[PDB]
RNA sequence: UAGCGGCGAGCGAACGGGGAGCAGCCCAGAGCCUGAAUCAGUGUGUGUGUUAGUGGAAGCGUCUGGAAAGGCGCGCGAUACAGGGUGACAGCCCCGUACACAAAAAUGCACAUGCUGUGAGCUCGAUGAGUAGGGCGGGACACGUGGUAUCCUGUCUGAAUAUGGGGGGACCAUCCUCCAAGGCUAAAUACUCCUGACUGACCGAUAGUGAACCAGUACCGUGAGGGAAAGGCGAAAAGAACCCCGGCGAGGGGAGUGAAAAAGAACCUGAAACCGUGUACGUACAAGCAGUGGGAGCACGCUUAGGCGUGUGACUGCGUACCUUUUGUAUAAUGGGUCAGCGACUUAUAUUCUGUAGCAAGGUUAACCGAAUAGGGGAGCCGAAGGGAAACCGAGUCUUAACU
């Protein structure tokens, strides 16, 4: 016969109020933040992690297109050479070879340049 | 206590060998029956299906 | 033998389990999950006994005349039992256990129904072919 | 059959004490839950009426005065007073059918076999009103604070059991399973009283 | 249900049945006998209650702690372990407690009595006139004049008188039942300013009484009237001698009290908003819901590197709060400054489905009784038969003259 809301009352606010970052002004100090902002965070987060898979790919190719072309054949022709193979197909990501194993990479551009029929 | 709607009683109170209390029939009788002969035989009553459910609530203990 | 490793373990009661399913819609209120509202949630009939749309009219059409049989009910005497809890004097008036007329009444008339006699000075004023031909293993009688 | 080894007594007995149903919780659980709501001739829920000290009808001027929209004051929102859908004394007491009442009770004997189903005597030699040396008799089975209740059926001087909560008498027809199951080993006892359909103790 | 009802809304019986309770008597009058039962007011007594009360059991030790009722060891009372209180929770410390006693007096009710009044009992009698009916107007009967019986009547009339008079729902006959105009009568129902005892799946200082506190106070009003805020040091005041700064201030710092003063009187626990001091990092050429994704550096922390944890975040892709209300929904439609507590499908009886349990062509009792959740009680409710508007018939029955 006792709601005595006080009992979870606190725990709930405290829960979301637990936004370490503090963000700014009311965004931590006032409960107002939670479903307004802590909620946005959940939303902005929901999409960015999955939308990110590509944002890096866009970078991966951005550099491959910037590395492979300097030594003949553009990114457009590159993957096409690479495309022809029985086993020769190791995708990008590691494609950053242009930063650590340049010799490999340029030795990989021939795997495509000389590969393009 | 649940009060049966005394009206429907007088109306279709019954309960054949399996509920489905046989309402009743007749139309224009005792107003305009100076029309049609064949299509007007009191026959007997009958119940329904799509509508039975609504007419169900009255009765409880077999009364009359 | 009782083990002194400190706890009994006999079998008395404590309790006796339970009877069926259904012991609370979850009412007594509404508060908690689902945030009930009741007053069925819309905003029409709120406090009960608001049988808006009286059952009468629209259901209340056509109402044949009628009367009443002043016969108390003239119970049939019964399921073709006469004679045997029927005082075995076969006639019939009232002090019976298995099948009884219940007394307040005018006349009887028995149908034939369940299992019949083996002995039976059937009276009861009464009748039926169900009667004359099933109770007939014994004692006709009808009188008036 | 046998009611296990009996201490001090030759043995126990072979009475019907109901067909000997198994249990079917559902049933008893209901009578039980239903039992914790019998002597309820009434129950407080004092604090009520949505018409608290309503010494007045709305005096706050509706349109204007800035934020407003007040009215009456038994107003369920006004900290002042007014408790909403109030409350009430009610009945509580649900009633269990007659047959459902006797259904499945002393399932004790079989299940609680190695515990409860003892039958001896109501202790006849007990002093006029003496509970002190109850222990002497409380040891004929070694069942004491373990709880247990007797069912002798004689409002004699054996109603002597008075303690924080151990032995209860109620030795009489009047007795519900709720109690029989509240104790470790309900000493049926009584003897012969435990007949077939009337195994009532 | 019957019935009443703009036959609207709605109003709503009784006969009859099951129980609680259970008794009938006076005057309308004389005589015989003759103060006789019956009551009433009063003085008295006895029972049994009310008003003060009396007796009422059985525990030590050691541990922790300021404090023992608590832990652990053993021990005793129990017709008493309801409860309260005592320096933390006690059957055995105190009040009580079951049980067992008790009243000069004063009264409640009972019985009994005396006094006063009453008047029993037998015989033979008498038997409630402006009344019953009725015309007009109304009201009461579940009955709204309806065909409306019956009851009371404002107003005006007005009889028979027991081989007579009323009633039996217009009214008449028959039959049945009962005597009106005079009166008395034991055996329940309602409410709470207050009384004592007791209880609570009732609140616990924004609650619960407006009021836990010198509250109907302070206040406010010409007034009637309205009507607050406001609890907690500690076990113990042991409420801080004395010293020092200071205005012989405030305030504080020591010392001492204390288990604690990180209990100092603003005194339990002391959160949030809000306001500061300190430290690590970012930051004075850079535009916007201030984050999110990426991310170097820096401060610490890493590890027998191993590529990490915490803080901060330059630079950079994105990218207009929540609510409400709206077609508008990022919407510039609604709702919400934030937090904490409270805030809305319940409850009763009835009816019907589903699951489950009991029993089975049978199932089940209601009130009530009660050696109260038993057992008893089957009044009654439902089902095993239906058809017809019904009488009526009946595994048939209506329909029709029909047997189809
Ligand atoms: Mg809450
Ligand atoms: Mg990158
Ligand atoms: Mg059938
Ligand atoms: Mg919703
Ligand atoms: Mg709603
Ligand atoms: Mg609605
Ligand atoms: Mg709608
Ligand atoms: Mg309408
Ligand atoms: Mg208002
Ligand atoms: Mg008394
Ligand atoms: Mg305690
Ligand atoms: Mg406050
Ligand atoms: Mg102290
Ligand atoms: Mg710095
Ligand atoms: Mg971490
Ligand atoms: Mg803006
Ligand atoms: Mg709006
Ligand atoms: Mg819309
Ligand atoms: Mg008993
Ligand atoms: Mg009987």
């Amino acid at each position: 016969a006792r709601v005595k809301r006080g009992v979870i009352a606190r725990a709930r606010h405290k829960k979301i109020l637990k936004q370490a970052k503090g963000y700014y002004g009311a965004r931590s100090r006032v409960y107002r933040v939670a479903f307004q902002a802590v909620i946005k965070a959940g939303q902005y987060a929901y999409r960015d992690r999955r939308q990110r898979k590509r944002q890096f790919r866009q970078l991966w190719i951005a550099r491959i297109n910037a590395a492979a072309r300097q030594n003949g054949i553009s990114y457009s022709k590159f993957i096409n050479g690479l495309k022809k193979a029985s086993v020769e197909i190791d995708r990008k990501i590691l494609a950053d070879i242009a930063v650590f194993d340049k010799v490999a990479f340029t030795a990989l551009v021939e795997k495509a340049k000389a590969a393009l029929a | 206590p649940k009060i049966k709607t005394v009206r429907g009683a007088a109306k279709r109170f019954k309960k054949t060998g399996k509920g489905g209390f046989k309402h009743k029939h007749a139309n224009l009788r005792h107003i305009l029956t100076k029309k049609a002969t064949k299509r007007k035989r009191h026959l007997r009553p009958k119940a329904m299906v799509s509508k039975g459910d609504l007419g169900l609530v009255i009765a409880c203990l077999p009364y009359a | 033998m009782r083990l002194n490793t400190l706890s009994p373990a006999e079998g008395s009661k404590k309790a006796g389990k339970r009877l069926g399913r259904g012991i609370g819609s979850g009412l007594g209120k509404t508060g908690g999950r689902g945030h009930k509202g009741q007053k069925s949630r819309s905003g029409g009939g709120v406090r009960r006994g608001f049988e808006g749309g009286q059952m009468p009219l629209y259901r209340r059409l056509p109402k044949f005349g009628f009367t009443s049989r002043k016969a108390a009910i003239t119970a049939e005497i019964r399921l073709s039992d006469l004679a045997k809890v029927e005082g075995g004097v076969v006639d019939l008036n009232t002090l019976k256990a298995a099948n009884i007329i219940g007394i307040q009444i005018e006349f009887a008339k028995v149908i034939l129904a369940g299992e019949v006699t083996t002995p039976v000075t059937v009276r009861g004023l009464r009748v039926t072919k169900g009667a004359r031909a099933a109770i007939e293993a014994a004692g006709g009688k009808i009188e008036e | 059959m046998e009611l296990v080894l009996k201490d001090a007594q030759s043995a126990l007995t072979v009475s019907e004490t109901t067909f000997g149903r198994d249990f079917n919780e559902a049933l008893v659980h209901q009578v039980v839950v239903a039992y914790a709501a019998g002597a309820r001739q009434g129950t407080r829920a004092q604090k009520t009426r949505a018409e608290v000290t309503g010494s007045g009808k709305k005096p706050w001027r509706q349109k204007g005065t800035g934020r407003a929209r007040s009215g009456s004051i038994k107003s369920p929102i006004w900290r002042s007073g007014g408790v909403t859908f109030a409350a009430r004394p009610q009945d509580h007491s649900q009633k269990v059918n007659k047959k459902m009442y006797r259904g499945a009770l002393k399932s004790i004997l079989s299940e609680l076999v190695r515990q409860d189903r003892l039958i001896v005597v109501e202790k006849f030699s007990v002093e006029a009103p003496k509970t002190k040396l109850l222990a002497q008799k409380l040891k004929d089975m070694a069942l004491e604070d373990v709880l247990i209740i007797t069912g002798e059926l004689d409002e004699n001087l054996f109603l002597a059991a008075r303690n924080l909560h151990k032995v209860d008498v109620r030795d009489a027809t009047g007795i519900d399973p709720v109690s029989l199951i509240a104790f470790d080993k309900v000493v049926m006892t009584a003897d012969a009283v435990k007949q077939v359909e009337e195994m009532l103790a």
